[PDB]
């Protein structure tokens, strides 16, 4: 009695925690999601050791690539690095879909 | 280019004098500051043993 | 830097009439019209003028510019003719014959220190450049950085200049030596690393390389020693992902890392971190694979210390419980219990009481999981824990608040019950 | 979306590839912790927590079980001895 | 355009290896320094 006593305890005091432990791993799933994406993004890419910004190449809405510019300060400005990126579009045979 | 290129240009200027100088000046300070602090415990240590000897002449 | 080459623009684009101000008396017209020369020494030496050629000349030019204290005069005399002493034309031997001569370095005093911020930085570039006590005598507890900065920021308005010459103080042992005399060192120590600033890199780069040249200097350790949320700038630097001045910071700690128990194991603390960045966040700098090494090596070494600490109870002496490594690995429980037991179970009964009742919840928490990991390793631990009866109060504090401490009270609990069950 | 240079130079390690395998780790921690709360039924340095915070769970379990298999056992025996 | 960032990084090469070089001129330098200096303390010693 006293062991399925104190195993009840435990149990309950498990559920207990893992109510807002569950919850925290909902929150977890839209953020492994966006690590993930970071991680397969950056793996894909190439960085450039010369002149220490890593090197982007994709395929963008050229009409809309003009707004790239606002996400390109926001990151700037969240990052507050002095240094500024440049975004540019280089013409090629291969047609993007 | 035009600002884009500017920046960039800058942003490689930028580079050159901060991260190339600080690490440079850093440890040319640093290496010079070890290297004498040594070289004078081992006079220190030289001045000691002349100093036995001087004691026993 | 930028922040110089904006300021020295700003003052060389406006024009100040020399001779106006010789007709005026406002300066001697010899004076004036060196003052103009020491402006315009780019023109002179494109022109190919003797004045710029010979050294004395340009000296003499210098002098005359840095005999005059005014905010904009001086300004744009000294900022044109750093900007013209600079370029080889232009007094390129003027520089050395000013570091021989005092009279061209009492000159400058003048027009740096007691002057416009604008003046102050334009004369700052040939005030640090050493190629006295007058220069020990411009460091103080305000000094020249109450102009330098916002505060009567004027046309340069860049704290910049203030940060240059704190770290040409640092460069010179004897500078060094007066500016630790100037108050205001170790409130720097706060701000070394600015969290977010459009000149953050280049400040904490700055102050990471003077807090290199303090650590080198034993005087500048025992400040450091007695410096002011160094620890707090070292955390500061930690959560700047700027790998410059990360490696700075890591070379300055490095260079900086005494035997010193506290400070060592402080940065034991931070040294498991500084390994997590390096895992996380790769550094290009070899030295920073190197700082790591240092670091892993130096929490080692705080380690080894901090295992005697554990076997001698120094937790349970100081009266403050934390959660030691020690606790943590079964073995090195029984150690410490048994070092305990070398007294009866007295250290081991000292941490049963503090369990029962301690100073912080986080020392409650430490305490109740110790007891867990020593029932486990010892039976005799589990029945000191039952005869100071606190296991109760742990188990209590389970359904209790403090989820973390709930959790390893829980611990406790199960780890007396498995003894309790049949 | 950028691509594939560097995975196609070499999946082993590609640039930051080690930062793709300590995600991956993230991210298999995340999905064991998730299938245990789908169990459990919970509505569903931080990666850290979260698998210690599921081991910490597990262990609780596994000590609940090991504890009603002790009860078990001695309701055996008080069965058998109150028969006897 | 992305030669000058070539160029950018072979002097910062450059400026990193003046570093080294240095650093090892500086040490040798002080050893002959300080064993002069140590001379000339024993010479006082001796007076």
């Amino acid at each position: 009695s006293e062991l399925k006593t104190t195993l009840d305890a435990g149990l309950l005091h498990r559920g207990n925690l893992l109510q807002t432990i569950g919850d925290q791993f909902e929150q977890w799933n839209l953020l492994v999601k966006r690590e993930k994406s970071i991680y397969h993004t950056l793996n894909m890419l190439s960085l450039d050791v010369t002149k220490k910004c890593l090197v982007g190449e994709g395929w963008s809405p050229v009409f809309a690539t003009k707004q790239i510019q606002d996400a390109l300060e926001r990151a700037a400005f969240d990052s507050n690095s002095q240094v500024g990126a440049i975004f540019q579009v280089l013409h090629t045979k291969e047609s993007p879909p | 280019n035009d600002a884009d290129v500017s920046k960039q240009i800058q942003q490689m200027v930028r580079f050159i004098r901060q991260e190339a100088e600080e690490k440079a000046n850093e440890i040319s300070v640093s290496a010079e500051e070890e290297f004498n602090i040594e070289k004078l415990q081992l006079v220190e240590a030289e001045k000691k043993k002349i100093r036995q000897e001087y004691e026993r002449k | 830097m930028d922040h110089a080459e904006l300021t020295t623009e700003q003052v060389l684009k406006r024009d100040i009439p020399w001779e106006t101000y010789m007709t005026t008396k406002l300066i001697s017209g010899t004076g004036l019209q060196l003052l103009r020369r020491y402006d315009n020494r780019s023109e002179s030496h494109r022109a190919q003028l003797l004045d710029d050629d010979g050294p004395s000349y340009v000296r003499v030019f210098v002098s005359i510019l840095r005999d005059i204290y005014k905010e904009e005069t001086v300004e744009y005399v000294l900022a044109l003719i750093d900007e013209m002493l600079t370029a080889n034309p232009k007094r390129a031997r003027l520089f050395h014959d000013k570091s021989l001569a005092s009279e061209d370095t009492y000159e400058p005093f003048l027009r740096l220190l007691w002057k416009g911020n604008w003046f102050i930085q334009e004369k700052s570039c040939k005030i640090l450049a050493s190629i006295t006590t007058i220069d020990d005598v411009l460091k103080l507890l305000v000094e020249w950085l109450c102009a330098q900065l916002k505060k009567p920021s004027h046309p340069s308005r860049g704290v910049p200049v203030a940060i240059n010459c704190l770290a040409a103080l640092l460069k010179e042992p004897m500078v060094r030596s007066s500016f630790v005399q100037a108050d205001g060192v170790k409130l720097l120590t706060p701000l070394i690393s600015p969290a977010s600033t459009q000149q953050s890199i280049q400040l904490l780069y700055e102050t990471c390389l003077c807090v290199w040249l303090l650590s080198y200097y034993e005087p500048a350790v025992e400040y450091l020693a007695t410096t002011r949320t160094l620890p707090r700038l070292i955390d500061v630097v930690k959560s700047s992902t700027k790998e410059k001045v990360v490696r700075v910071v890591v070379l300055i700690l490095r260079n900086l890392l005494p035997k010193g128990n506290f400070a060592a194991q402080m940065i034991d603390l931070g040294l498991p971190q500084v390994v997590q960045s390096l895992k996380a966040q790769a550094w290009s700098d070899e030295d920073l694979l190197e700082g790591l090494n240092q670091l892993e090596e130096g929490l080692k070494d705080n380690i080894k210390r901090l295992s005697s600490f554990d076997k001698y109870k120094q937790e349970v002496l100081l009266g403050h419980l934390d959660w030691s490594p020690m606790h943590k690995d079964p073995l090195f429980w029984r150690d410490n219990i048994t070092n305990f037991e070398e007294n009866d179970f007295q250290i081991l009964r000292v941490l049963l009481t503090i369990l029962d009742t301690s100073s912080d919840p986080r020392a409650l928490a430490v305490a109740c999981f110790d007891l867990s990991q020593f029932i486990q390793y010892h039976p005799a631990g589990r029945v000191i824990v039952t005869d100071l009866k606190a296991k109760e109060r742990v188990m209590k504090l389970m359904n209790h608040e403090n989820t973390e401490v709930t959790k390893s009270a829980l611990l406790c609990i199960q780890r007396l019950f498995l003894g309790a069950k049949y | 979306q950028f691509k594939d240079l560097n995975s196609e130079k070499s999946p082993f390690q590609r640039t930051y590839a080690a930062q793709i395998k300590k995600c991956a780790e993230m991210a298999r921690k995340l999905r064991f912790f998730k299938e245990q709360m789908l169990k459990a039924g919970i509505l569903s340095d931080l990666e850290v927590k979260l698998g210690d915070l599921e081991a910490e769970l597990v262990e609780i379990n596994a000590n609940g079980d090991k504890l009603q298999r002790a009860h078990s056992e001695l309701v055996e025996y008080k069965l058998v001895l109150q028969k006897a | 355009g992305i030669q000058q960032l070539l160029a950018a990084e072979q002097e910062a090469q450059h400026i990193v290896a003046a570093a080294r070089n240095a650093k090892m001129a500086r040490l040798r330098q002080a050893k002959e320094e300080a064993e002069r200096e140590i001379a000339e303390h024993r010479a006082q010693v001796e007076r």
